[PDB]
C-alpha cells in the first residue's frame, strides 16, 4: 500500500510529463487516460476508495471520453502545429519550465517542514462520504446540481450546430 | 530666459512621466490568452516567494 | 448539522432563486417566450429581496457547517440581487435585437446570482469554492452569448481559460490549507497555532494560491490583464453584471474569509496585500489614461476601485471601521457603475448582429441623448470621486480607514491614483458633451432609462446626504 | 492484515495480471505465428452523458447510506432528483435530445 | 506509513506539469488537457489532505472539484468546436483582436 502508491505515483508523473510534450492529440488523451488510471491507484492506496472508483468512472471515464469525442470530431490531421512543432524549440519552453520549476520548490520548501504522523491508509468508505454530503454538505449537493446544470445550459447554447 | 514658465515645465512633468509609465504598462495588454497564463503564474510565483522570505 | 425551519426561513433568498432557476427552465421548456421568462426571472429576484426582508426579521445563525447569514450575508445579498435585477433590465432590449435563442441568457443570471448569494453567506471553504464556481460558469456562457460575434467569442475563450486556471490555483491552495489545518472552516483556519507560530509555511503557501485566484477574480495585480478584453468583448449587460455582481460577491467572502480567519492577522499576507493594492490602485489608473474605449476604461478603473478596496481590507484586523467602508463604499460603486455600465448598454442595445459594430461612440452624446449624458457624466464624477458624489464617499471612507491604520503608501497611493482617474473620468465626461459629425419604443428601454437615472439620483443624494447608507451599513453587523 | 484479505489481495492481483497477460501473449502469438506474403450532436451526447453522470455519482453516494441519511437525505435526494429531472425535460423539449430534427 | 508531504509534493508536481502544458502549448485543445491535469492535481491534493486527516471532506472536495472538472470541459470543447467552425484553425495566438 505504500509501493502501489508510489509506483502509481512515478507512472502519473511520467504519464503527464508525456502528456504535454506530445503532438499527437489522441496519444496525448491516452496517455492522461493512463496518468487517470495512476491516480486512481494513489486514491486506493491511500484509503480514498470512492474517490478512485469515481477517477475511474468519471474523470478517466467521462471527461477525457468527451475530449476524445472532440478531437474525433474535429478530425486532427496536422493543421499546420504538428508540422511547426514549436512547444519543444528550447526558447519557447524554457521560459515557462523555469517559471515552473520556481513555483515548484517554492511549493515543495512550503510541504516540508510541516508536521507529520504519516497517511494511516485506514479505508474511508463511500458510505462515510455519503453521510457526509448529505448531512452538513447538502447545500454543496443541490448548488453543484445548479452548477452542472448552468455547465449544461452554457455548453449547449455555445456548442450546438444550427 | 522664462518666458516659457520653467515652474510650470518642472511641475508638469509628472503628467509625463504618468503618460510613459501607462504607455509602458500598456504593452502588458497584448492581447495573448498565453501571455496572461503565464503572467498569473508569474504573479502566483512572485506571491509565494513574497510570502516565503517575509513569514 | 441538520436543518432546522429556523434555517430555512435564514435560506430563504438561495430557495427562492433556485426554485425561480427551475420554474424558468420548466417555462422555457414549455415554450421558448422571451418576455414572459424575463418577467420570471426578475419576478424571482425581487421576491428574493423581499425574503431577504424576512430573513432580517430572523436572526443571524449558521445555516450549515458551510453557511452563516447574519446582517452582512444580508447587505451583500441585496447588492448581488439588485446588481442582477439591473442586468435584466438591461438585457432584455439587447435581447430584443437578437436572433437566437434569448431565455438561456436569463437563466445564467439567475444561477450566477445563486453563487453571488452563496458567496454572501459563505463561512466555508466549501462554500466558497462553490460559489466562485457558480458565478463563474454562467458568466462564461454569458461573456460568450454573441458567440458568432468576433469579440464575444475572443473573450469567453479568454475568461473560461483563466478562470479554469484560477480555479485550479484557488483549489490547490485551499487543499494545502486544509493539510495544515484539519477543518476547511473560515474560523479554523489557523487555529492550530500559537507563541506567535502563526507563519506556518504551508498555511501561508495555501493562502498565496487562494490570493492568486481571488486576485484573478477580483482583477488585482499581476491578475488583471483580463479585464479590460473581458469587459469590451462581452455583451454590454454582461459586462455591467461582471462589473458589479461578481466583483462585490467575491470581494465580500474575501471580507469575511479575512475577518474570521486567525491567520487572516498574519504580518506577511498584510504585507503582500499592501503590495498588491498599490499596484491595483496605480496600475489600473495608469492604464485607463490614453483609452479610447469606454469599456476598457472601466475595466481599469474596476482594476483601480477593487485596489482601494482592498486598501480597506488591509486595516480589518487593526481599525473597526474597515467593514462599514467596504459596505458604504461598495453600494457607492454598485451604483456608479449600474449607472455606468447601463448608459453603454442602452446605447448598444438593441443587438446589431454578430457583423456590425457595437461601438459607444459618446462624443457629442448630449444632443441627442440628454438625460443618459447627464447620468453618464453623474457616474463619471462619482467614480473620480467628486464631493456630492457617493463615490466621494467611499473614497473618504478608504482614506480615513488608511489614515488610522498608519498605511501612508497606500494613501498617497489613492491620492495619485484618484488623480489619475480625475484625468481620464473628466475626458470621458467631457466628451460627452462636445460636437460629433455624425453617428427604443418600449418600455422596457424606457425601464432601462429609469435604472439609471434612479442610480444618478441615487449617487448624488447619497453623495449629499451619506447618513441613511451609513446607518444602513452600520446596522448589517456579522458575527463578531 | 487477516490471511483471507492477503489471500484475496494476492488472487486478484493474479487475476488481473494472468488475464492481461493472456491477452497480450495471444495478440503476441497472433503475431508472429504465420508467413507473410461531423455532426455537433455527437459532442451534445457526450456532454449530456459527462454532466448526468456526474449527477449520478452524487445519486451512487446517496444510495449506499439512505438509512444512515434519514427522512432529511430522502427531502435533499428528492429535491436533486427533481432539478436533474427539469434539467432533462429542458433538454428534451428544446430539441437538444431529438437526434432527427 | 505513506508521509503526507510525498502526497502533497506528488500533487505540486502534477500541478506544476499541468500549468506548464497549458502555458507552452499553443494548441487550444492542449490548453484544456492542461487545465484538467491542474484541476486532477488539486484534487488529488484535497483527497490526500483528508486521507492524512482521516475525514470525509477531502472525498467530498474532490467531488466538487470533479463537478468543476465536467463542467468546465464540456464548456471549454464547446468554446473549441465554435472557435473551429467560426475561423477552421485551433490557433489561440490569432484570437487577439482584443488588445490595449
Ligand atoms: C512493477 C514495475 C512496473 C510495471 C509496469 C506497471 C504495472 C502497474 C504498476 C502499478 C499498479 C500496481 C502496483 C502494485 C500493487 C500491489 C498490491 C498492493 O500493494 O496492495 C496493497 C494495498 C491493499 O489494500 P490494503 O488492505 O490497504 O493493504 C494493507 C493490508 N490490509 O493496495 C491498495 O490499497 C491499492 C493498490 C493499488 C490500486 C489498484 C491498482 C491500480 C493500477 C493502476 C494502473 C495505472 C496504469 C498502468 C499502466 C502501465 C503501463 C505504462
Ligand atoms: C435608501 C438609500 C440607498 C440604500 C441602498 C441599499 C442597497 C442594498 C439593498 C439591500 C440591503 C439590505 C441590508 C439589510 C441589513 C439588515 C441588517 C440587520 O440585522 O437588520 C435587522 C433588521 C431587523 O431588526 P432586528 O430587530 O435587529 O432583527 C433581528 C432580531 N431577531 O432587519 C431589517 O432591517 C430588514 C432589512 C430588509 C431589507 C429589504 C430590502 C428590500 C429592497 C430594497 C431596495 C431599495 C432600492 C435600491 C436600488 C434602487 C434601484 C437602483
Ligand atoms: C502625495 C500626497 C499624499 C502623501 C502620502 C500621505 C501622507 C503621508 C504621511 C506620512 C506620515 C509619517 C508618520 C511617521 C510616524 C508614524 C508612527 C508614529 O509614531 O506616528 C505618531 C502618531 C501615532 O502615535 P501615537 O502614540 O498615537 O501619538 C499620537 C500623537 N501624535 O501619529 C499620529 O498620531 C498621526 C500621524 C499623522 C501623520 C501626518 C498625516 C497627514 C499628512 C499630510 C500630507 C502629507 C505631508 C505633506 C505633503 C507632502 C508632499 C505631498
Ligand atoms: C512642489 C512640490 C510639493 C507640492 C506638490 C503638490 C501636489 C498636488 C498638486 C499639484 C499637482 C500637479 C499635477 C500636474 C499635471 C496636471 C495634469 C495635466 O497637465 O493635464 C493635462 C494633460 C493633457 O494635455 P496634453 O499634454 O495635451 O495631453 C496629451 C495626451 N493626449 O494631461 C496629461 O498629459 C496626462 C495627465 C495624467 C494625470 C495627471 C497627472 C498626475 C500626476 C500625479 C499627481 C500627484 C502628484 C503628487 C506630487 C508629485 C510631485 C510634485
Ligand atoms: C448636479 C449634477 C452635476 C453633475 C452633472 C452635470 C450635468 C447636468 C445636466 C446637463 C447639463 C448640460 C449642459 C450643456 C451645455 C452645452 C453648451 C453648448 C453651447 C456653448
Ligand atoms: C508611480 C506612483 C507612485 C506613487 C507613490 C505614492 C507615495 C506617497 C508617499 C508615501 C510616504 C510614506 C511614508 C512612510 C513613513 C513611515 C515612518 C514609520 C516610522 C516608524
Ligand atoms: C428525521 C425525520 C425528519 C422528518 C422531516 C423531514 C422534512 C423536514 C426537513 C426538510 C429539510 C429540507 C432541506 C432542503 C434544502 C434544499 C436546499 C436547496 C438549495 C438550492
Amino acid at each position: 500500500m505504500e509501493f502501489a502508491f508510489y509506483i502509481c505515483g512515478l507512472i502519473a508523473i511520467l504519464a503527464t510529463l508525456r502528456v504535454i510534450t506530445h503532438t499527437n492529440p489522441v496519444h496525448a488523451l491516452l496517455y492522461l487516460i493512463i496518468s487517470l488510471l495512476a491516480i486512481s491507484g494513489v486514491f486506493f492506496s491511500l484509503g480514498a476508495y470512492f474517490a478512485g472508483a469515481l477517477e475511474i468512472i468519471v474523470y478517466a471515464g467521462a471527461i477525457m471520453v468527451l475530449f476524445v469525442f472532440v478531437v474525433m470530431m474535429l478530425n486532427l490531421g496536422g493543421s499546420e502545429i504538428e508540422q511547426e512543432r514549436q512547444w519543444l524549440k528550447p526558447q519557447v519552453w524554457i521560459g515557462p519550465a523555469i517559471l515552473s520549476a520556481i513555483m515548484l520548490v517554492v511549493i515543495v520548501y512550503a510541504i516540508l517542514g510541516v508536521n507529520d504522523q504519516g497517511i494511516d491508509g485506514t479505508p474511508i468508505s463511500a458510505k462515510a462520504v455519503g453521510i457526509t454530503l448529505f448531512g452538513p454538505y447538502v447545500l454543496a449537493v443541490e448548488l453543484a446540481s445548479m452548477l452542472l446544470l448552468a455547465g449544461l445550459v452554457v455548453a449547449f447554447h455555445v456548442g450546438r450546430e444550427e | 530666459l522664462l518666458k516659457r514658465d520653467p515652474l510650470n515645465s518642472m511641475m508638469n512633468i509628472p503628467a509625463v512621466l504618468s503618460r510613459f509609465a501607462g504607455k509602458g504598462l500598456l504593452l502588458s495588454e497584448n492581447g495573448y490568452l498565453r501571455w496572461y497564463v503565464a503572467s498569473m503564474s508569474i504573479g502566483a510565483v512572485v506571491v509565494l516567494a513574497l510570502l516565503m522570505v517575509l513569514r | 448539522m441538520t436543518i432546522t425551519p429556523q434555517n430555512l426561513i435564514a435560506l430563504l433568498p438561495l430557495l427562492i432563486v433556485g426554485l425561480t432557476v427551475v420554474v424558468v427552465m420548466l417555462s422555457i421548456a414549455w415554450r421558448r417566450n422571451h418576455f414572459l421568462n424575463a418577467t420570471l426571472s426578475v419576478i424571482g429576484l425581487n421576491a428574493a429581496l423581499v425574503s431577504l426582508w424576512f430573513v432580517g426579521q430572523a436572526g443571524a445563525m449558521d445555516v450549515t457547517p458551510l453557511m452563516r447569514v447574519d446582517g452582512f450575508a444580508m447587505l451583500y445579498t441585496g447588492l448581488v440581487l439588485l446588481a442582477s435585477l439591473a442586468t435584466c433590465t438591461f438585457a432584455y432590449p439587447w435581447l430584443e435585437g437578437y436572433n437566437d435563442n434569448k431565455d438561456e441568457f436569463y437563466l445564467l443570471v439567475l444561477i450566477a446570482a445563486l453563487g453571488g448569494i452563496l458567496l454572501a453567506n459563505a463561512n466555508h471553504l466549501a462554500s466558497l469554492f462553490l460559489g466562485i464556481e457558480l458565478i463563474s460558469l454562467p458568466l462564461f456562457g454569458l461573456v460568450g452569448y454573441a458567440f458568432r460575434q468576433k469579440r464575444s467569442l475572443e473573450a469567453s475563450i479568454k475568461y473560461t481559460i483563466l478562470s479554469a486556471a484560477a480555479s485550479s490555483f484557488l483549489l490547490f491552495g485551499m487543499a494545502l490549507v486544509y493539510a495544515q489545518s484539519g477543518d476547511l472552516s473560515f474560523v479554523a483556519l489557523g487555529k492550530n497555532l500559537g507563541d506567535g507560530m502563526l507563519n506556518e509555511p504551508l498555511l501561508l503557501a495555501g493562502f498565496g494560491l487562494m490570493i492568486v485566484g481571488l486576485g484573478f477574480k477580483l482583477s488585482l495585480v499581476p491578475f488583471h490583464l483580463w479585464t479590460p478584453d473581458v469587459y469590451q468583448g462581452a455583451p454590454a449587460p454582461v459586462s455591467t453584471f461582471l462589473a458589479t455582481a461578481s466583483k462585490i460577491a467575491i470581494f465580500g467572502v474575501v471580507m469575511r474569509l479575512f475577518l474570521y480567519a486567525p491567520v487572516g492577522d498574519s504580518e506577511a499576507i498584510r504585507v503582500v496585500l499592501a503590495i498588491i493594492a498599490f499596484a491595483s490602485i496605480i496600475f489600473g489608473n495608469l492604464m485607463a489614461l490614453s483609452q479610447t474605449n469606454i469599456k476598457r476604461l472601466l475595466g481599469y478603473s474596476s482594476i483601480s476601485h477593487l485596489g482601494y478596496l482592498l486598501v480597506a481590507l488591509i486595516a480589518l484586523q487593526t481599525g473597526e471601521m474597515s467593514m462599514e467602508a467596504v459596505g458604504v463604499y461598495l453600494a457607492g460603486y454598485l451604483f456608479s457603475s449600474l449607472g455606468a455600465f447601463g448608459v453603454v448598454s442602452l446605447m448598444s442595445s438593441p443587438y446589431r448582429g454578430p457583423d456590425a459594430d457595437s461601438l459607444f461612440s459618446y462624443r457629442g452624446l448630449f444632443w441627442h441623448r440628454p438625460i443618459l449624458a447627464a447620468v453618464m457624466t453623474v457616474m463619471m464624477l462619482s467614480l473620480a470621486g467628486i464631493p456630492m458624489t457617493l463615490g466621494f464617499i467611499g473614497k473618504f471612507y478608504v482614506l480615513a480607514v488608511g489614515v488610522q491604520a498608519h498605511l501612508w503608501w497606500l494613501v498617497g497611493a489613492v491620492v495619485v491614483g484618484s488623480a489619475i482617474g480625475l484625468y481620464y473620468y473628466l475626458r470621458v465626461a467631457v466628451s460627452l458633451y462636445l460636437h460629433a459629425p455624425e453617428q427604443p419604443s418600449n418600455w422596457q428601454y424606457s425601464a432601462g432609462g429609469i435604472v439609471v437615472l434612479i442610480s444618478a439620483l441615487l449617487v448624488l443624494v447619497l453623495g449629499v446626504w451619506p447618513q441613511p447608507l451609513i446607518s444602513i451599513v452600520r446596522l448589517a453587523m456579522p458575527l463578531m | 492484515t487477516s490471511t483471507e484479505v492477503i489471500a484475496h489481495h494476492w488472487a486478484f492481483a493474479i487475476f488481473l495480471i494472468v488475464a492481461i497477460g493472456l491477452c497480450c501473449l495471444m495478440l503476441v502469438g497472433g503475431w508472429f505465428l504465420g508467413g507473410r506474403a461531423l455532426s455537433a450532436k455527437f459532442y451534445l451526447v457526450a456532454m449530456f452523458f459527462v454532466i448526468f453522470d456526474v449527477e449520478a455519482l452524487y445519486l451512487f453516494a446517496w444510495s449506499t447510506s439512505i438509512r444512515e441519511s434519514g427522512w432529511v437525505g430522502f427531502v435533499e435526494a428528492a429535491i436533486f432528483i427533481f432539478v436533474l429531472l427539469a434539467g432533462l425535460v429542458y433538454l428534451v423539449r428544446i430539441g437538444a435530445l431529438d437526434w432527427t430534427p | 506509513m505513506i508521509p503526507l508531504q510525498h502526497g502533497l509534493i506528488l500533487a505540486a508536481i502534477l500541478f506544476v506539469l499541468g500549468l506548464t502544458g497549458l502555458v507552452i502549448r499553443r494548441n487550444l485543445l492542449f490548453m484544456l488537457i492542461g487545465l484538467e491535469i491542474m484541476i486532477n492535481a488539486s484534487a488529488l491534493a484535497f483527497v490526500v489532505a483528508g486521507s492524512y486527516w482521516g475525514q470525509t471532506d477531502g472525498q467530498v472536495m474532490y467531488i466538487l472539484a470533479i463537478s468543476l472538472a465536467a463542467a468546465e470541459a464540456s464548456i471549454g470543447l464547446a468554446l473549441l468546436l465554435q472557435l473551429h467552425r467560426r475561423r477552421q484553425n485551433l490557433n489561440i495566438d490569432s484570437v487577439s483582436e482584443m488588445r490595449g
